[PDB]
RNA sequence: CGGUAAUUCCAGCUCCAGUAGCGUAUAUUAAAGUUGUUGCAGUUAAAAAGCUCGUAGUUGAACUUUGGGUCUGGUUGUCCGGUCGGUUUUUCAACCGGAUCUUUCCUUCUGGCUAACCUGUACUCCUUGUGGGUGCAGGCGAACCAGGACUUUUACUUUGAAAAAAUUAGAGUGUUCAAAGCAGGCGAAAGCUCGAAUAUAUUAGCAUGGAAUAAUGGAAUAGGACGUUUGGUUCUAUUUUGUUGGUUUCUAGGACCAUCGUAAUGAUUAAUAGGGACGGUCGGGGGCAUCAGUAUUCAAUUGUCAGAGGUGAAAUUCUUGGAUUUAUUGAAGACUAACUACUGCGAAAGCAUUUGCCAAGGACGUUUUCAUUAAUCAAGAACGAAAGUUAGGGGAUCGAAGAUGAUCAGAUACCGUCGUAGUCUUAACCAUAAACUAUGCCGACUAGGGAUCGGGUGGUGUUUUUCUUAUGACCCACUCGGCACCUUACGAGAAAUCAAAGUCUUUGGGUUCUGGGGGGAGUAUGGUCGCAAGGCUGAAACUUAAAGGAAUUG
RNA sequence: GGAUAGUGGCCUACCAUGGUUUCAACGGGUAACGGGGAAUAAGGGUUCGAUUCCGGAGAGGGAGCCUGAGAAACGGCUACCA
C-alpha cells in the first residue's frame, strides 16, 4: 500500500553494493539481486519481477529472517510498507483453572511483494530491529484472496 | 438455549434414576451421549439403549438398572494433565476403590482407569458414582 | 406411565393424543386431500391447511377457505382422502 | 423462547419422516422446477413460493421433488432478491413503524418496538454480512433504508 | 439454576475481575489495600509505640460493669499523636506516674476497645524502661527516680 | 466476675499446662465453604438492577470412519519348580500394542541400495523329500536417505529436550543421636575401594505421537478437482553445437486462458433453536379520534318560607331578601362505575364507556422459507407509578399548605369544618417506589389430584328447533398456551413453607447481576447527570456484640 | 543521512498520519526492586520474599566525563545543589 512510483525521494535508492552496468547491454539493465528466505519460504515473483528496492524487504534485502515465525492476523494496514498482525491466543490462569482470550498486537513490515489486506492471515517472520516497534517482516498472506475473485451472487 | 446436551441428557438421566424409572428418553443425543453410554454399559450402570433416529436430529431410550447412583457431568470441559486425574477423580467419585470419570481424549471417549492404562488423558466430561 | 412404560412402543391413542411434535417421532398430522369442485370433472391435491383462497387450475370457482388449521371446504364440495 | 417477547411458543410445522418423496404426489422435479422460476419472476417469495406448491398443486416440499431447496433453485436461474427475503419483511415493517412514529411524536410502546424491530435487522444483516450475502461495510437501518425498499 | 458465576472454559477474565472487585467488601483485604494501619491507627502500623505519659486519667467504663479504669493519656513519640493508654493491674499507675516515656502496645483487639475501657486501644508496658508486670510483682524494682 | 463463705480480685499450701522455655503485642496463614475455580449466599436473614434493548465479553443443538476377521510382539497371575530362597516353558489368562484385509491409504513423487525373494537362470551339496543355497537379465522398495512439491490452521493432550545451584521432596551413609553434612569403606592394615543419585518445578517457547473434544476451513457464478487432454498463451534456461554476443529450436520445469474426457462431480440436518413469510384469531396492549353515563359545581329561569351542612361519640360552621330542596338546561375541565373474576393484554410502568383509524404484538396453526441468524450481557440505550418541577389550560369534590372547632395537663395531631398547590389534562423534564412474586434470565427433567381459563381434537352425547339441521352452549376424555390451589413429601428448605425456593458436600447446563456483622451511610468527598428537588456513582476514620431471620412457649 | 561497536525514531532533514485502548490503553497508587524461594500446609490456595544464589539497579542528590578491553566508576576526577 502506498506506492508505486519507485524512485521519489530526495535521495535515489539502489540496491546497495548491486550494480546496473552501463558498458554492458542485457535486457533487464536492472540486477535485481533477490534473497533465499529458507525455513520452508518460498520466494515470491513480485519481488524478483519487480521494481521497488527497499533495505527492510527479506527478499529484496539486507533483512535476514530468523527466530521466532510468528502468525497471525492482519488487524491495521495503514502504515507506509508495515502491517499490524493480531496474534490472539489463550492465557492459563490456575487460581480458576480457565482461560483469558489475550490479543497482543504485532507491529510487522510488508515487503511489497505480497497484497496485505484487513482481515487476512499471516505468517511473518523475525527478523533485525526494523523500527521502533517493527521487529517482524510478513513472509506469506495465506489468504492470499479470501474470497476476492469470488462475492458474488447471481447466477 | 440448550447448551451441553450430554448434561442436559444425564440430568434426565439423573432424575430418572433418583424415582426410580426403569427408563428415560433424552432429546437430543450425541455422539458423545452415545460414547459416555457405551462407557456406562461396558461397566454396567445402564442396560439397553435404543437411540431412535428422528429423520432429523437424535433421540435416545435408556434402560436404567438401578445401579446409576449419579450420573455426573463436569462443565467447562476441564483439560487435564494425567496427574492431575487423580485430583479430579479423588474429588469427584466416592473412594480410590470404585467409581469412574468419563473423559474424552485422543483415545476417544475412556474412563479414568482405561486412560491411565494407555498412558494418554485429555478434557473431562462427567463420571459415574 | 409410572416406572416402567416401553417408550418404543406406545399405544396408538397416545401417538394420536400427543402433540405432532411432542411424539417419538414428528410426524405432521396433515394431509392433501384430492378435492373436487362441482364445475370441471379434475381433482385438485388440496393440502387440508392451506392458508390460501384456493383456486381450482384455471377456472375462479374457489374450493378453500382458509381458516386457523384445517380449511373450511368452500359450499357442497366433495373430496378423496390425500 | 422468542427472541423479544416473554411469550415461549411451539406454533410449528412438522416435518415428516421421509427425506424420499410421498411417491403418488405426481408432476416432475424439472416440471415443478419450471413452476417456481415462473413464480420467481412473478415476484412471490420462496416462502409465498412453497406455500402455493403446497397448497394447490401437490409439492410436499421442493426439497423433496427437486433435492435443491427454493432460494437454492431461484439463485441457480439467478432470480433471488439482492436483499434476502426475510430480512426484506423486517426492513418493511421497520418503515411502517419509523412512517407511523413521524406522524405520532408521543406513542411510546411503538417506539419500543421500532427499537425491537431496528435491532431484529442489525442482528439479521449482521449474519448475512458475515456469510457473504450483503457486501461488508454496509449498514441496514432507517434514512437509507426506504430507499433500500422502494 | 446456573448458580450466578459465570463457567465457561475461557471465562477466568471475568472471575478473576470478579474476585478482585467483590473482595473489596472483605475488612481484611481493604486494610490491607488502602494502609488504614499506617494513614492512621496512632501507631504507624506497628506493634508498639513508645509515647510520653501526658497525664493519669480515671475512666468511668460502660455499663453492666462500673469501675474507673485507671488510664493514662499519653503522647506518641513518632507520630506526635496523642491516644490514650490503659494500666494493668492494682494501682500501677502509682509506678507509672507523670510525664514517663511509657511504652504502649496494641490492647489485643486489632485496634478497637477491649471490653469496658470505652475508648482506650493500649496497655503500657514499658514505663521508662522497665515492665509494669516486673514492677506490680516486685521481682524487679524501679530504676529510683 | 467483685455489695463480708468472690471457686474470676489479692496473698500461702495444693493443683494444672508447657517446660529452658512460656507469655504478651502487632501482622499474617490456617480455622474462613466468613471471598467460595474447586466452594458460599440473594422469597423473608446482607443481597435479583423497575423493566426491555443491547456492543464487547462468556456461552452455544445434532451430523460426517463405524464395526468384523486374520496373524503377530509383549505382561503378569497361572502349570510344575523343568531347578542350585532364586530360574524356563507349556495347559492357560486378561491387558497393552503392531501389521494388515474389509467399498478403505499411512502425504506424493524425482532419484539414490531395491534389504528381500513374487522370481527361476544351471537345478541339486543330497534320508526315498521342496529339509537346504553357490546364483544373476525382467523386477515386489519401506530397510533407510536427500531433494523437491505444498501443507486448513489452532486449542487440547503425550513422552521427549530443556525449567542454574541451595531450597523442596527424596536414595546412600553410625554427625554418639539427631538438626545435619557429603561424606565415607576395607586391606598386608606395605595398598586397594564404593560414592557423591532420583524426582519434581506443570505458566511461555521448542520436539514428536494422538485425532475424541472444541473451534476453524474447503466445490454452489464451481474461475472446483484430476489427466492419454489436444490447442495455445507467458515463459525459464542448463546442456551440448571450439568460446564469447545473439536468434530459434529440440526439450525439461514454471505459470496462465482453452477445449476433450474422467468421477456417484460438489449444498448434512431442517434443532419441541431462532428469525422471517402465510392463515384465521385474540386482547381492559399502545398512539391518534369520538360517544356515553351520567356526575358532581357555579350560574340562569323554576318552584316551595326555617333551617339545611356537619358530627365520632359530640359540638362549631351556612342562610332565608326560600340557601338547601324540586326541575329543566348551559359551560368548563375531570373521570370513565355495576359487570369485575385467584379473568385478559402489556417489557415493565400500566391498561376497562364508543366507535373509528394507525401501525405493532403473543399464542395458535403451518408437509412455508433462510440455515446458526441463538442465551445472557459490563459501555451504551428505550420506556418508566405517584409526587415534584418549568411552561400552558382548567379547577367540581376530595385536597400537602393554611385557617379553624372541639378534646386533653397540653395537641400548629386525628375528627370537625373549610381549602391555594395540585389532583385532571397538555408541552417539557425528572428517573425513583414495599417499581415486591420482596423469588434475574434462558435451558432441560422429575407427581398425582382435580378444577381454573385461552387454543385444539374426538365423541350416532344432550339441548337449542326453522323439519336433517348448521353455528352456538355445555357434558365427558385427552391435548398445546396461560393463572393459581390440595395432599404427601420420599425431594428442598433455618423454618414459614416450596412441585420450585427440587434435580446441591452424591457439590460443575449456560449467562448477567448483586451481598459479605451491625451502625457510621446511601452520608463525606470527587465525578457525572439534572431547571431544581434530586438522582446515579460511593468512602473511610470512628463505633459497637450483637443486627437480624424464622419459628416455640409465655 | 548523522551517530554508535553495532541495530534501530538513538539523532537530524523531508514526507505520510499513524500508534495503543473496555482482551482495560493512558493516568494514579504501591508501607513494589524482579526471580529463585518462605510461612502456612488434604486438594484448590493465600499472604510474604529488604535478606546467604541469580538478575537489576544505587552509591548525599542530579549531571558530566578522563583513563582504560571493560566505568557514564564514585574506597577516579569536573561542577551545581544539599
Ligand atoms: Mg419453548
Ligand atoms: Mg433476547
Ligand atoms: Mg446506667
Ligand atoms: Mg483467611
Ligand atoms: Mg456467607
Ligand atoms: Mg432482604
Ligand atoms: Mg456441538
Ligand atoms: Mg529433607
Ligand atoms: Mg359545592
Ligand atoms: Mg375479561
Ligand atoms: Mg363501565
Ligand atoms: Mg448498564
Ligand atoms: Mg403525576
Ligand atoms: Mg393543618
Ligand atoms: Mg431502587
Ligand atoms: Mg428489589
Ligand atoms: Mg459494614
Ligand atoms: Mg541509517
Ligand atoms: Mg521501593
Ligand atoms: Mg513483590
Ligand atoms: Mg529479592
Ligand atoms: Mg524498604
Ligand atoms: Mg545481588
Ligand atoms: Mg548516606
Ligand atoms: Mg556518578
Ligand atoms: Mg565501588
Ligand atoms: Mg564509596
Ligand atoms: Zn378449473
Amino acid at each position: 500500500s502506498t506506492e508505486l512510483t519507485v524512485q521519489s525521494e530526495r535521495a535515489f535508492q539502489k540496491q546497495p553494493h548491486i550494480f546496473t552496468n552501463p558498458k554492458a547491454k542485457a535486457n533487464r539493465k536492472t540486477k535485481r539481486w533477490y534473497k533465499n528466505v529458507g525455513l520452508g519460504f518460498k520466494t515470491p515473483k513480485t519481488a524478483i519481477e519487480g521494481s521497488y528496492i527497499d533495505k527492510k524487504c527479506p527478499f529484496t534485502g539486507l533483512v535476514s529472517i530468523r527466530g521466532k515465525i510468528l502468525t497471525g492476523t492482519v488487524v491495521s494496514t495503514r502504515m507506509h510498507r508495515t502491517i499490524v498482525i493480531r496474534r490472539d491466543y489463550l492465557h492459563y490462569v490456575p487460581k480458576y483453572n480457565r482461560y483469558e482470550k489475550r490479543h497482543k498486537n504485532v507491529p510487522a513490515h510488508v515487503s511489497p511483494a505480497f497484497r496485505v489486506q484487513v482481515g487476512d492471515i499471516v505468517t511473518v517472520g523475525q527478523c533485525r530491529p526494523i523500527s521502533k516497534t517493527v521487529r517482524f517482516n510478513v513472509l506469506k498472506v495465506a489468504s492470499a484472496t479470501g474470497k476476492a475473485n469470488k462475492q458474488f451472487a447471481k447466477f | 438455549t440448550r447448551t451441553s446436551v450430554l448434561a442436559d441428557a444425564l440430568n434426565a438421566i439423573n432424575n430418572a434414576e433418583k424415582t426410580g424409572k426403569r427408563q428415560v428418553l433424552i432429546r437430543p443425543s450425541s455422539k458423545v451421549i452415545i460414547k459416555f453410554l457405551q462407557v456406562m454399559q461396558k461397566h454396567g450402570y445402564i442396560g439397553e439403549f435404543e437411540y431412535i433416529d428422528d429423520h432429523r436430529s437424535g433421540k435416545i431410550v435408556v434402560q436404567l438398572n438401578g445401579r446409576l447412583n449419579k450420573c455426573g457431568v463436569i462443565s467447562p470441559r476441564f483439560n487435564v494433565k494425567i496427574a492431575d486425574v487423580e485430583k479430579w477423580t479423588a474429588n469427584l467419585l466416592p473412594a480410590r476403590q470404585f467409581g469412574y470419570v468419563i473423559l474424552t481424549t485422543s483415545a476417544g471417549i475412556m474412563d479414568h482407569e482405561e486412560a491411565h492404562r494407555k498412558h494418554v488423558s485429555g478434557k473431562i466430561l462427567g463420571f459415574v458414582y | 406411565m409410572v416406572l416402567v412404560q416401553d417408550l418404543l412402543h406406545p399405544t396408538a391413542a397416545s401417538e394420536a393424543r400427543k402433540h405432532k411434535l411432542k411424539t417419538l417421532v414428528q410426524s405432521p398430522r396433515s394431509h392433501f386431500l384430492d378435492v373436487k369442485c362441482p364445475g370441471c370433472l379434475n381433482i385438485t391435491t388440496v393440502f387440508s391447511h392451506a392458508q390460501t383462497a384456493v383456486t381450482c387450475e384455471s377456472c375462479s370457482t374457489v374450493l378453500c377457505t382458509p381458516t386457523g388449521g384445517k380449511a373450511k371446504l368452500s359450499e357442497g364440495t366433495s373430496f378423496r382422502r390425500k | 423462547g422468542r427472541m423479544h417477547s416473554k411469550g415461549k411458543g411451539m406454533s410449528s410445522s412438522a416435518i415428516p419422516y421421509s427425506r424420499n418423496a410421498p411417491a403418488w404426489f405426481k408432476g416432475s422435479s424439472d416440471g415443478v422446477v419450471e413452476q417456481i422460476i415462473k413464480y420467481a419472476r412473478k415476484g412471490l417469495t420462496p416462502s409465498q413460493i412453497g406455500v402455493l406448491l403446497r397448497d394447490a398443486h401437490g409439492v410436499t416440499q421442493a426439497k423433496v421433488i427437486t433435492g435443491n431447496k427454493i432460494l437454492r433453485i431461484l439463485k441457480s436461474n439467478g432470480l433471488a432478491p439482492e436483499i434476502p427475503e426475510d430480512l426484506y419483511f423486517l426492513i418493511k415493517k421497520a418503515v411502517s413503524v419509523r412512517k407511523h412514529l413521524e406522524r405520532n411524536r408521543k406513542d411510546k410502546d411503538a417506539k419500543f418496538r421500532l427499537i425491537l424491530i431496528e435491532s431484529r435487522i442489525h442482528r439479521l444483516a449482521r449474519y448475512y454480512r458475515t456469510v457473504s450475502v450483503l457486501p461488508p461495510n454496509w449498514k441496514y437501518e432507517s434514512a437509507t433504508a426506504s430507499a433500500l425498499v422502494n | 439454576m446456573g448458580k450466578g458465576k459465570p463457567r465457561g472454559l475461557n471465562s477466568a477474565r471475568k472471575l478473576r475481575v470478579h474476585r478482585r472487585n467483590n473482595r473489596w467488601a472483605e475488612t481484611t483485604y481493604k486494610k490491607r489495600l488502602l494502609g488504614t494501619a499506617f494513614k492512621s491507627s496512632p501507631f504507624g502500623g506497628s506493634s508498639h509505640a513508645k509515647g510520653i505519659v501526658l497525664e493519669k486519667i480515671g475512666i468511668e467504663s460502660k455499663q453492666p460493669n462500673s469501675a474507673i479504669r485507671k488510664c493514662v493519656r499519653v503522647q506518641l513519640i513518632k507520630n506526635g499523636k496523642k491516644v490514650t493508654a490503659f494500666v494493668p493491674n492494682d494501682g500501677c499507675l502509682n509506678f507509672v506516674d507523670e510525664n514517663d516515656e511509657v511504652l504502649l502496645a496494641g490492647f489485643g483487639r486489632k485496634g478497637k476497645a477491649k471490653g469496658d475501657i470505652p475508648g482506650v486501644r493500649f496497655k503500657v508496658v514499658k514505663v521508662s524502661g522497665v515492665s509494669l508486670l516486673a514492677l506490680w510483682k516486685e521481682k524487679k524494682e524501679k530504676p529510683r527516680s
